[PDB]
């Protein structure tokens, strides 16, 4: 009946109230007209908060509260997550310090987020793999809480792989500014790939002893995670270029994207509610005060946005509250230290690229090398069995070697996909 | 799953391990017909065992 | 040189009480001139109340820590949720009384909380020692849906791989379902003969009397039972031949606090005379940065150690959680509790009472039992 | 390749030797006081194996 949705100071009230406003007036009218209190400020205080939540609560009872954040604090999103185990409000997360989802799912949380979560992330990871036919696997992770069960996660999805990388045991670093068994641990690696499971500061220091140790090659690849290089635009100059990345950012999306997509689903999702029962959900006649256990009388929303199609773009949940078709734009460091994009996922859950292969220059160190021998192979003789990628198997034989051809598709323009 | 009645070689073998060997034997017969390997269903990325 | 932490108790008795025992503890061992300011305030269960009282009363007082006892009623939950969710803007240690949910071991989920009770973890680590004393390879495991459940026997499996050996399999209960019978019989459709239960006292209570009601409490069927599962309906509704477990000096509530609030106070000076302290912001509204110190106040506690204690020396694991803490082994007799084994790190002492099995028997069973039903 | 170490007490540079070497056996060809040091770089980085 009500939505509210809280900004910061990045842009102008005015506008955004009035883009908010129009929002829902733009297609798919409700049968019930919602209007929007728009709440703007800097400080992001857990009073100012509250205080906030208590003043939308007295507003007529309002059934949509979107938060927004411009900061990069992940305690936000424990203190939503402590308001709506009681508020029984529904919350969509919006850039800014709700991005990152980290805290587990409580049972009477109300919250779906369009945060990446680490098991959708792996996937990812492994079809950059696939794509770049790269065979070599080395788990260098570091011990933090739920990293263990990431560990077996992708342990298993690689034993159940067909494909059948190379695996080694997991060599992690146990405990920070070691200076005497840090030697060891980077000793114990002798390979080119490497993915690291840590922390934005100890990523630093571990950039630091590669390159104090020389591992910064041509051969050498790294995989950065989303929670390591989620800040873009501070780059330390411990990251040579060439961390592979996937997350999502604002390069292809805008906050009001972002809105309007969230207020498509909560329109859905009150249509899905409709459509069974009849009655306008209520809310707490208070604001927190309380003397006995909350409950919700009436069924809540999560059965209802189990399934949720806006306009041919299927935007769902899973049980614990995760998206099930993210963005997971790819980003690729640039030789001066720049982000751009190099990729989307949203194509069916699957991974594409611009087919630039060399990136790898020497730029930490000084010492130039001839990997990437250029060869060019033909097909006239009966010498060479070569053919196009099949859709089973691993999209190719376990015995063959990567190539790439012109395909022509059309008698004028000379524009040809490197299949 | 009607009872069928079914002998040769192998069943001289299996009996003679279950007398030697506290064994008590309820032969079943492949509901497939096929030994089973390794194949290609919804969501290929399984490598699971007919 | 003051330093000033606020406290949250249940009753006014207990707050003096404790009051007087920190002001003693001020002067205890070594200790400077001015190290410690007293101040407390009241357990409100009212969340919007209480968590005004601790902006009101901590934050405007410059602390560090927050002295958050456990709820007076154990039948209700009353987590120190809120208090660990607002002290981790600034990554501002906590204190847990007997908080043993497995919710606060995750650093992912409260970024900074510090508990001296040992995790639900160490039932995991009790069954395995058991094993490893009493020779028993194939365990399955009863674990319902919770997350803490969860890291369970996540906890169990990665302390068992590492011998080589394998659960059979695990079978997940829900919180509510009545109609277990077919896991029950499935579970009892095994080789193994051991079963360990690990859910909440209802459930446990509930599948408790399915087993008894399809004569489950025979001979040859060794129970496994933990610290929650022991009390409620289990009292009158369990015959004996149960290996109950129950932490020593961990209801009393004194017992810890002291030692607690002394590490505390050893840790502050240790701060104090490292290098440079900053000071949280005065009001509630106004500051939204990050503590300096927030993961200098973790480096400087794990690997402190004290052995001014009652449990002697003080250590704390990766989570920041109570290690090494002393287990007792329980058994029951006609409905009475019997102590016979003990725990003090990887160790274990029997005691002249004889170890009882479910139907009478006097002598450890064996869980290899070929019903040679080879299909 | 002979792989060298340039000047004493590189601290830079040495890790970078340390790890250009991926062999077994390994001659020497210093002082004692250098082959001290040597030692000691092969101690910290761990190659004293079987
Ligand atoms: C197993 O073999 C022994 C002989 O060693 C025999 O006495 C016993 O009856 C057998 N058990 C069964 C169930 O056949
Ligand atoms: C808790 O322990 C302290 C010291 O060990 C003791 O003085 C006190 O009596 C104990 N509490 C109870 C209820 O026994």
């Amino acid at each position: 009946l009500n939505i509210a949705v809280m900004l910061g100071h990045s842009h102008d009230v005015t506008e955004r109230e009035l883009r908010t406003l129009w929002g829902p007036e733009q297609a798919a009218g409700l049968p019930l007209d919602v209007n929007v209190v728009a709440l703007l400020m800097n400080r992001t205080d857990p009073k100012s908060l509250i205080t906030h939540v208590c003043d939308l609560m007295s507003g007529a009872r309002i059934h949509g509260l979107v938060f927004g954040d411009d900061t990069d604090q992940e305690a936000v999103a424990q203190m939503l997550d402590f308001i709506s185990s009681h508020t029984f409000v529904p919350i969509l997360g919006i850039h800014g310090g709700a991005s990152m989802i980290m805290a587990d799912k409580d049972p009477t949380s109300t919250f779906f987020q369009f945060g990446a979560s680490i098991q959708q992330q792996a996937t990812v990871m492994l079809k950059i793999m696939q794509d770049y036919d790269w065979h070599v696997f080395s788990l260098v992770t570091t011990i933090f809480p739920g990293y263990r069960e990431f560990i077996s996660f992708v342990k298993t999805t690689v034993d159940n792989s067909f494909v059948g990388w190379d695996m080694q045991n997991v060599i992690t670093l146990d405990t920070s500014f070691e200076d005497a068994k840090t030697q060891v641990q980077l000793k114990k690696i002798h390979s080119s790939v490497i993915l690291l499971y840590c922390s934005k500061d100890e990523a630093v220091l571990i950039l630091s002893e590669a390159r104090s140790l020389g591992l910064t090659g041509y051969d050498f690849f790294w995989i950065v995670p989303s929670l390591v290089s989620g800040n873009t635009e501070l780059i330390p100059k411990e990251f040579p270029s060439g961390l592979i990345s996937v997350s999502y950012d604002d390069w292809d999306y805008s906050l009001e994207a972002r809105v309007r997509d969230g207020i498509g689903i909560l329109t859905t999702a009150a249509s899905s509610m409709l459509e069974k029962f009849s009655y306008i959900p209520e809310a707490k006649a208070s604001c927190y005060g309380q003397m006995e256990r909350p409950e919700v009388p009436m069924h809540t929303l999560h059965p209802f946005m189990v399934n949720v199609t806006w306009d041919g773009k299927d935007l769902s949940f899973t049980e614990e509250g995760y998206q099930v078709h993210p963005r997971l734009v790819v980003i690729v460091l640039n030789k001066d230290r720049e982000w751009e994009k190099v990729g989307k996922w949203e194509n069916h859950t699957l991974s594409l690229r611009h087919a630039v292969w060399p990136r790898y220059k020497s730029f930490s160190d000084c010492e130039p090398d001839d990997n990437h021998l250029s060869i060019v192979t033909l097909e006239e003789a009966p010498f060479v069995i070569v053919e196009d990628i099949d859709p089973l198997t691993e999209t190719c034989v376990r015995n063959t070697v990567p190539c790439r051809k012109f395909v022509k598709i059309n008698n004028s323009t000379n524009e040809g996909m490197n299949v | 799953t009607v009872p069928q009645c079914c002998y040769g070689f192998c069943i001289d073998l299996l009996i003679k391990l279950a007398r030697t060997m506290n064994f008590t034997y309820e032969v079943h017969l492949v509901a497939d017909g096929k030994f089973g390997t390794q194949e290609r269903v919804n969501n290929s990325n399984k490598k699971e065992w007919n | 040189k003051i330093v000033n932490i606020g406290a949250v108790l249940s009753t006014r008795k207990h707050e003096q009480m404790f009051r007087e025992a920190v002001n003693q503890a001020n002067k205890r061992h070594g200790s400077w001139k001015i190290q410690l300011n007293a101040t407390s305030v009241t357990h409100k269960p009212n969340a919007i109340q209480m968590a005004l009282s601790v902006c009101e009363d901590l934050i405007s007082s410059q602390v560090y820590a927050i002295l958050v006892s456990h709820p007076p009623t154990p039948n209700d939950h009353f987590t120190p949720t809120p208090v660990s969710y607002t002290a981790g803007f600034y990554r501002i240690p906590v204190l847990g009384l007997t908080t043993r949910m497995s919710i606060y071991s995750d650093k992912s989920i409260h970024l900074s909380f510090l508990r001296t009770v040992p995790p639900y973890s160490h039932q995991s680590s009790v069954w395995f020692e058991m094993m490893r004393v009493y020779s028993w390879n194939h365990i399955i495991l009863l674990v319902s849906d919770d997350h803490e459940g969860r890291a369970a026997q996540k906890r169990l499996e990665t302390l068992l791989e590492e011998r080589e050996s394998k659960a059979e399999k695990v079978l997940q209960f829900d919180p509510g379902t009545k109609n277990v019978t077919a896991l029950l019989m499935e579970a009892k459709e095994l080789e193994a003969r051991v079963i360990i239960l690990s859910a909440s006292e209802d459930d446990a209570a509930t599948v408790y009397r399915a087993a008894a009601m399809l004569n489950m409490t025979g001979s040859g069927y060794v129970w496994l039972v933990g610290e929650r599962e022991i009390s409620g309906n289990a009292l009158r509704y369990a015959p004996d031949g149960i290996l109950g477990l129950q932490l020593i000096n961990g209801k009393n509530e004194s017992a810890h606090i002291s030692d607690a609030v002394g590490v505390v106070a050893q840790a502050v000076h240790e701060l104090l005379e490292k290098e440079n302290i900053t000071d949280p912001p005065r009001g509630c509204v106004g500051n939204t940065n990050i503590w300096k110190t927030g993961p200098l106040f973790k480096r400087v506690l794990m690997s402190s150690k004290y052995a001014d204690g009652v449990t002697g020396r003080v250590e704390f694991n990766e989570d920041g959680d109570r290690k090494f803490a002393n287990y007792s082994i329980m058994n029951l007799q006609n409905r009475k509790l019997v102590q016979v084994g003990i725990y003090n790190g990887t160790h274990v002492i029997p005691n002249d009472r004889k170890i009882i099995w479910p139907g009478g028997e006097t002598e450890k069973p064996r869980g290899y039992q070929m019903s040679t039903r080879l299909k």
